[PDB]
RNA sequence: AGCCAGGAUGUUGGCUUAGAAGCAGCCAUCAUUUAAAGAAAGCGUAAUAGCUCACUGGUCGAGUCGGCCUGCGCGGAAGAU
RNA sequence: AAUUCCUUGUCGGGUAAGUUCCGACCUGCACGAAUGGCGUAAUGAUGGCCAGGCUGUCUCCACCCGAGACUCAGUGAAAUU
RNA sequence: GCUCAACGGAUAAAAGGUACUCCGGGGAUAACAGGCUGAUACCGCCCAAGAGUUCAUAUCGACGGCGGUGUUUGGCACCUCGAUGUCGGCUCAUCACAUCCUGGGGCUGAAGUAGGUCCCAAGGGUAUGGCUGUUCGCCAUUUAAAGUGGUACGCGAGCUGG
RNA sequence: GCCCGGAUAGCUCAGUCGGUAGAGCAGGGGAUUGAAAAUCCCCGUGUCCUUGGUUCGAUUCCGAGUCCGGGCACCA
RNA sequence: CGCGGGGUGGAGCAGCCUGGUAGCUCGUCGGGCUCAUAACCCGAAGGUCGUCGGUUCAAAUCCGGCCCCCGCAACCA
């Protein structure tokens, strides 16, 4: 659930996860979850993450998921010994790092909000925190 | 000492014939019966009319044992051949309606009343 | 009483004790609501 | 309406009910579950499933029986070990199709009440 | 905080359900009597009635309250001579 | 199936209960006609299964008979390090 | 004038078997146990959609999240090639507790009997047979129960040899 | 439990960016026969699995559920 | 999983190796012959070439992935 449409390679490589994140700020909404932890969010957790948070405010209200997958993540199959080329693509997942905004919501009361992120954050493997828009 | 395996020849009519112990009922790693303790059987011979058929699993109560038994005088019954009584399996109480050669004075109880009531001896 | 690790209030009656180094949830309404380990 | 019984798709007129079609819904995942507990596990895996025409409002499974196949290798090579697990696979497939069920007094006992005795 | 009181009217809000009367559900939630009282925070009823909190009076006479940022701690925490 | 992996296939027989044994079914992974096909009385220190008899194989081990072991005198090794 | 392409090109010219084996070496390198690891497994726990006549938490609990133990399958090749003999059965065992029975308690959709469920507790106890090499399991009839694990998947200078 | 595709007339099934749904067969009729099969012809006889939501409008879109097929994991 | 062969009118096969062109038998449709049906004689209609996205002046063909089909391998412990 989630994954860019095409890519310009298949694979890629492991990477490192040093640094604040950069979209620290809101904009496209009221309140949102910034984050606080450094870690992954796999296509999936992003997504189970969310149906607990549409789930709240139902139908009214609006969200915005400021992150996306757009990561290969790749494994070698069962039980067979290293090193004859690199595993193939499993699940995608987006790095986030300290100060990543998550989430964001709309026409919604700020008590409905702490909530409603709240539920949301049980499902996530890094740590979050509630933020508002700021008047600047 | 009855046993499992162990031939009995039959008291009561119903058709039994020969019959043979397959579990003594009593206990955890219970291993002999005599007297008139309880046990399974299992048929094997039966009479053509049959009161029962071959195959049948069922309950008895031993009666002669050739083992015999003591009781406090230190005297020894002794009878030549084992010899059990059929049970309904759930009911309990004999199937039979007669019962062939002696029993001891021991099998008297409320549930064996319709035993010593019969038979020709003690 | 369940155990359980994160206890907190259920009934508005619930009231949240630390008998001892445990802690332990006590509704006088509710008698489902009693919790040990916290 | 009726509430049919099937086992593999054979459906058992014997086993045949009339609800109200609110109450089929637990009449119908309650008849599978007494017929669970007492169809012995067969050489390919079942199917039993309470079921309004053709639409089916239940099921519920007995699980297969298996040969434990790799109880002997132990190189620890997997292609060595898919091979053989394969064929447990390839040949359920089609002891499935021919499959067929005796089923003798159980059209009966519990399924007629009669499970508590005295009976 | 405790103890003494009031906790009302329109009105069974609208439907939907045999019943929906603050309270089974869905949409709404204004208006009057005022010290003050939600078309209702729980208990309650088959359905009503019934009992409370919310808000107000009274005594009461000295601080009370809920979050934030940080130090250190407590539960989470089961293994084989 | 001395051949059939899946497989303890499925049905019937024997058994209180039978992955083996017997008769069948035919979906033969992967029978077949002188690297012979199907039968067949007698024969087998050949393979598998069942029954009667007999019992210390066993439930469960008890006693006794002799040769060792053990003590006394004579002779006097070995592997090993 | 070479696809001498095994592309610094051993010859103008060349394939298989070995369980009938043989010698020199190797723990430089595999099969078993050990070690590190913990993907796999097993066991808990956080969140609470759903089932439960209404009733998220008596009973279960999806997706997603964080842990523990070192039973299975595995990884890496650290220890042993200068012979360490691998499942199961027998015999005798021994520790763990994540307890099968027995014992003490909270909750229960607990009237009673009988249960479900988590907390506490390791003193004692924990089935015989049929089939199969089987541990397992299915079946037979018992029992207060027929616990789950380690111990070189205990135990061959103690037996067995399927 | 996950993944992919599904649930449309009595039965087997085609279709949908969001625009008043169909086919063979069964059933019921017509034509034909002195009437019978057979054959040709004609009618859909559905709340698009069930339950809530958004949209002017839902068989499509969304939420929850009960299910069907295949592929992994469990399955002496 | 590892190699290699294959998806083409309603059916069973050529065409591809050698980018510019799709062919055979059957059946389907119409017309004949017969009292009528088969056969039989004449004419005709019928194909996203398994999907996808790429080299291309141009893709059934060429090279990549995904989807079933079939074949072979999976050994010493
Ligand atoms: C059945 O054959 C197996 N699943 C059971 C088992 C095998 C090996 C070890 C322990 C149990």
């Amino acid at each position: 659930m989630l994954q860019p449409k095409r890519t310009k390679f298949r694979k890629m490589h492991k990477g490192r996860n040093r640094g604040l994140a950069q979209g620290t700020d809101v904009s496209f909404g009221s309140f949102g979850l910034k984050a606080v932890g450094r870690g992954r969010l796999t296509a999936r957790q992003i997504e189970a993450a969310r149906r607990a948070m549409t789930r709240a405010v139902k139908r009214q209200g609006k969200i915005w998921i400021r992150v996306f997958p757009d990561k290969p993540i790749t494994e070698k199959p069962l039980a067979v010994r290293m090193g004859k080329g690199k595993g193939n693509v499993e699940y995608w997942v987006a790095l986030i790092q300290p100060g990543k905004v998550l989430y964001e919501m709309d026409g919604v009361p700020e008590e409905l909000a702490r909530e409603a992120f709240k539920l949301a954050a049980a499902k996530l493997p890094i740590k979050t925190t509630f933020v508002t828009k700021t008047v600047m | 000492m009855i046993q499992e395996q162990t031939m009995l020849n039959v008291a009561d009519n119903s058709g039994a014939r020969r019959v043979m112990c397959i579990k003594v009922l009593g206990g955890s790693h219970r291993r002999y019966a005599g007297v008139g303790d309880i046990i399974k059987i299992t048929i094997k011979e039966a009479i053509p009319r049959g009161k029962v058929k071959k195959g049948d699993v069922l309950k008895a109560v031993v009666v002669r044992t050739k083992k015999g038994v003591r009781r406090p005088d230190g005297s020894v019954i002794r009878f030549d051949g084992n010899a059990c009584v059929l049970l309904n399996n759930n009911s309990e109480q004999p199937i039979g309606t007669r019962i062939f050669g002696p029993v001891t004075r021991e099998l008297r109880s409320e549930k064996f009343m319709k035993i010593i009531s019969l038979a020709p001896e003690v | 009483m369940k155990v359980r690790a994160s206890v907190k209030k259920l009934c508005r009656n619930c009231k949240i004790v630390k008998r001892d180094g445990v802690i332990r949830v006590i509704c006088s309404a509710e008698p489902k609501h009693k919790q040990r380990q916290g | 309406v009726r509430v049919d019984v099937l086992i593999n798709g054979e459906r058992v007129d014997a086993l045949a009910l009339i609800t109200h079609r609110d109450n089929s819904q637990n009449r119908g995942r309650e008849l599978v579950e007494k017929m669970k507990d007492l169809i012995p596990r067969q050489q390919f895996d079942i199917a039993i499933q309470a079921a309004i025409g053709t639409h089916i409002i239940a099921r519920s499974t007995v699980k297969q029986l298996r040969k434990n196949v790799l109880a002997k290798c132990y190189g620890g090579d997997i292609s060595r070990k898919k091979k053989l697990l394969q064929k447990q696979k390839e040949g359920k497939k089609r002891m499935k199709q021919i499959g067929n069920v005796e089923l003798p007094q159980e059209a009966f006992l519990a399924i007629l009440h009669v499970g508590k005795d005295n009976k």
